RNA sequence: ACUGAUGCAUCCAACGAGUCCUUGGCCGAUAGGUCUAGGUAAUCUUGUGAGUAUGCAUCGUGAUGGGGAUAGAUUAUUGCAAUUAUUAAUCUUCAACGAGGAAUGCCUAGUAGGCGCAAGUCAGCACGUUGCGCCGAUUACGUCCCUGCCCUUUGUA
């Protein structure tokens, strides 16, 4: 009637939980993390970069 | 540039022509002759079975390379 | 004479659309089986009743947004005002036009004329 | 021996093999020409400069009516004709006249697709900012 | 033992002339031109390889034909058979006498004494004369058969025999004398 | 100068792996004609053997050599099926202007030849066990002609 | 009681957390002297994400190479389930997921 | 283009990744569909039978079968919807381009280059990026000439 399309798939369906942003959405292993959001909190999750 | 059929004038010569030469290849037939390389393969395959000539090496699938038989 | 296919325009309205689809390209059939709901189904009523309203001698312009509706030999000889983007434009749909989509006929933009 | 040839109002060349010589006819190509050669019982080892009167007469019959010799329809060029409504094979200067019909159909219909042929731009929806430039 | 393709013996034969001796690697030797081994850590491991390996190695060009050593083994295996066919003796002795005469003697370097790009006469080393020899052998044979319907093996066999010879028809023996044309003048 | 070298003993001619695989197919393709049993498809005029291939095969006995090759390939890997045999006769498709990729083989022709071997009963299910396998009569059909070809 | 067979999974992010548990629980078994086999070290499932460093497009296009590591390790036993509950329940580690399984 | 293209046969990788990845059997030229079926994964897909490669045939230097743009017509697939055509197929249609002008980039050993595969974005779409292997060369082991850099003495409006 109003205020809803079919919203099931594509970038419009889903957003970053931390900052509410669709762009740059890391969905590997079911993160649902926007990249700007993901890199700074990556050490606190577990991810430690080397080589 | 080249003639595609046997040319049955030159077939009577071609018994004499190729066993003279030292190199026998794809190229040396259309050197002596002016015909496409393809006939040369079926020529030197015919000169294996009917005629005289012998393989330099047992075989290859790309470069044939026969000698005159020397007999 | 010169309708659209081997099947003539006398017969087609009579022919059922469901079995009609077999004589269709590849996307019309896919679209039709999936189809149809909502406001294409209202135009199956509305464009049909648009034929009777004129007194005679062969219409009046029914406005639509649906570019994605495929035309059908039920509704031939009608008129459809198809949406570009701001304006509606007139399309008197013919015996020949069956098969194709509506929004193919109405263009979105002006072609060129550089300089 | 015959240098040069003509089948179906189109000039087929000698000095070429029989399968590849038949692709010089418009509306014929490589895979169908094998099916023409196999079902006409022509030897593919033979050259197109030869071609006896039996060999050409079979090819014209198959090129005209390939439905008769059990070619199963997906091989055909204009599959479902959209006029008489049958599985049809278009060969030679028929294909020129069919292309003149089908384009000038779309100009009268006034599709978007027909106007691309009228102006002579790219039809299939390709990015013509940079590409297809020179004209 | 040690024979190339098993039909030839490394044992016997000899270097043609003084210089370019010991730089060449014969004597001991491996059946099959090919060897995957480390030859580019020091700067004179390059003349430990036998020159039949350096022929098949440098025969792959350009971008399209690089790699596929197995392919370059075949066409050299045919080339050594053809060399044997004409002026039969040893394919290797004809090949070693070819790469003797193939490369250039002298060369023009740019030494200006500040400011100018001015040429000057300089003799070529024994290693570079072997490097240039095998390069110039192939680039004749590749260019000869690039558009012609002549097998590369044919070009290579022909090119090698010509180089041993003083015919000058070859691309290599021309490009020797083309450098020695200007290298005479730059004295 | 003749070619050197042997193995220490003269090689045993018994099983199919000792035979060179191309020379096996040259014999057993001719065996399928002269025996008679195996039987033709209708579609042989069409095909080409794969979605990827842009042309039909030149040799008119392309089916017999394929049925020869697949039957020995059961002896190499016992357990396999139709999606397996789609991979083994894969090939470089040429996409066009784009870069090249792999593609799978034709499923009709590869399935049909197995059903004709099932009718004789050389290769068979395996209804519960996933994948086809050659039976007892399948081996003795192979191994009797392994000794013949080298002879 | 009955003749049973137990094979206990161990997983964590750290190496040092599991090397406590592997040393402790085998010595905890050797209190009672059960039929122990040693800890079967499976291959390491390294997880990987590569994002761009910059928020926007500017500069050279540089990349992180982030990594997790996960260490599946398996203590084997042949003993009934009532015996093992004493061994596992004491000496639980911080941030180490452990699951006991018969067969 | 002939160290090649095409058709047959031979037999070899590593990185991943999945609550979607897909074996097995039937139907279909193809795509794909249909009925069972294993998998929370060193267990199942999968030992992912990857392609340059190798062996045996036909083609013959012709813009030819090299090249596959441009274009008509048909059959499936994702989606609620495919027209300005999301792709994948089947038949045709058969252009430019014969080694690239002046300028100028990348690179020293499992490296260059070539050949594939996997993941990221993703309902569907890679000619892109990030990793992974395979086949595997040529030429230096020096230099401050060009283009920049670092440290001294020196000149400066």
């Amino acid at each position: 009637l109003f205020n809803t399309r079919p919203k099931k798939f594509g970038p419009g369906s889903r957003q970053c939980r931390v900052c509410f942003n669709r762009h740059g959405m890391v969905r590997k292993y079911g993160l649902m993390m926007c990249r700007q959001c993901f890199r700074e909190r990556a050490n606190q999750i577990g991810f430690v970069k080397y080589r | 540039n080249h003639s595609v059929l046997f040319d049955k004038a030159t077939y009577d010569k071609l018994l004499a022509d190729i066993p003279k030469a030292r190199l026998i290849t794809p190229h040396t037939v259309c050197e002596r002759l002016k015909v496409n390389a393809s006939l040369a393969r079926q020529a030197i395959r015919y000169l294996k079975d009917q005629g005289l000539i012998k393989i330099v090496g047992e075989h290859h699938h790309s470069q044939y390379i026969y000698t005159r038989n020397t007999s | 004479t010169f309708s659209y296919r081997g099947v003539e325009l006398d017969k087609l309205l009579d022919m059922k659309m469901e079995d009609l689809l077999e004589l269709f390209r590849a996307r019309q059939r896919r679209k039709f089986q999936r189809g149809i709901k909502r406001k294409a189904t209202t135009l199956m009523k509305k464009l049909r009743i648009s034929k009777k309203n004129c007194a005679f001698g062969e219409p009046e312009p029914v406005n639509t947004h649906l570019r994605d509706l495929v035309v059908v030999p039920e509704m031939i000889g009608s008129v459809v005002g198809v949406y570009n983007g701001k304006q509606f434009i007139n399309v008197e749909i013919k015996p020949e036009m069956v098969g194709y989509y509506l929004g193919e006929f109405s263009i979105s933009y002006k072609p060129v004329r550089h300089g | 021996f015959q240098h040069i040839l003509r089948i179906l109002n189109t000039n087929v060349d000698g000095r070429e093999k029989v399968v590849v010589a038949l692709t010089a006819i418009r509306g014929i190509g490589r895979r169908v020409s094998n099916l023409i050669c196999k079902k006409a019982d022509i030897d593919t080892n033979k050259r197109a400069g030869e071609l006896t009167a039996d060999e050409i007469s079979k090819v014209v019959a198959i090129a005209s009516t390939p439905q008769q010799f059990k070619i199963p329809t997906w091989f055909l060029n204009r599959q479902k004709d959209v006029k008489d409504g049958k599985h049809k094979h278009v060969v030679a200067n028929g294909l020129d006249t069919v292309w003149r019909e089908d384009l000038e159909r779309l100009k009268k219909m006034r599709l978007h697709r027909g106007l691309r042929h009228y102006w002579g731009l790219k039809v299939r929806g390709q990015h013509t900012k940079t590409t297809g430039r020179h004209g | 033992e040690a024979k190339l393709f098993g039909r030839w013996s490394y044992d016997d034969v000899n270097v043609s002339d003084l210089s370019l001796v010991d730089y060449i690697a014969v004597k001991a030797c491996v059946f099959v031109p090919h060897t995957a081994g480390r030859y580019q850590k020091k700067r004179f491991r390059k003349a430990m390889c036998p020159i039949v390996e350096r022929l098949v190695n440098s025969m792959m060009m350009h971008g399209r034909n690089n790699g596929k050593k197995t392919l370059s083994v075949r066409i050299v295996r045919h080339a050594f058979e053809i060399i044997h066919l004409m002026t039969d003796k040893n394919p290797i002795q004809v090949f070693v006498n070819a790469v003797e005469n193939g490369g250039p003697r002298e060369d023009s370097t740019r030494i200006g004494s500040a400011g100018v790009v001015r040429r000057q006469a300089v003799d070529v080393s024994p290693l570079r004369r072997v490097n240039q020899a095998i390069y110039l052998i192939c680039t004749g044979a590749r260019l000869a058969a690039f558009r012609n319907i002549k097998t590369i093996a044919e070009c290579l066999a022909d090119e090698i025999m010509n180089c041993a010879k003083e015919s000058s028809n070859a691309y290599a023996i021309k490009k020797k004398d083309e450098i020695e044309r200007v290298a005479k003048a730059n004295r | 100068p003749a070619y050197l070298y042997e193995t220490p003993l003269e090689t045993r001619v018994h099983t199919v792996k000792d035979v060179k695989a191309d020379a096996f197919i040259a014999l057993y393709a001719n065996h399928l004609k002269k025996r008679g049993r195996f039987q033709l498809p209708k579609w042989i005029d069409y095909v080409k053997t794969a979605h990827a291939k842009e042309l039909a095969p030149y040799d008119p006995d392309w089916l017999y050599i394929r049925a020869a090759a697949i039957l020995r390939h059961l002896y190499i890997r016992p357990d396999c099926g139709v999606g397996g045999f789609r991979k083994v006769f894969s090939c470089r498709q040429r996409r066009g202007v784009r870069p090249n990729h792999t593609s799978k083989a034709s499923g009709k022709i590869i399935r049909y030849i197995l059903q004709q071997f099932e009718e004789m009963g050389l290769v068979e299910s395996d209804p519960e066990k996933p994948g086809r396998r050659l039976t007892k009569n399948g081996q003795r059909e192979l191994d009797v002609i392994a000794r013949q070809c080298a002879k | 009681q009955r003749l049973h067979r137990i094979r206990i999974t161990l997983t964590s992010k750290d190496l040092k957390s599991i090397e406590r548990v592997c040393t402790e629980l085998i010595n905890g078994a050797k209190e009672k002297n059960l039929q122990v086999a040693g800890p079967v070290r499976l291959p390491v499932k390294t997880l990987r994400i590569t994002t761009r460093k910059s928020p926007c497009g500017e500069g050279t296009n540089t990349w992180d190479r982030f990594e997790l590591r996960i260490y599946k390790r398996l203590i084997d036993l042949h003993s009934p389930s009532d015996v093992v509950k004493q061994i596992t329940s004491i000496n639980i580690d911080p941030g180490v997921e452990v699951e006991v399984t018969i067969i």
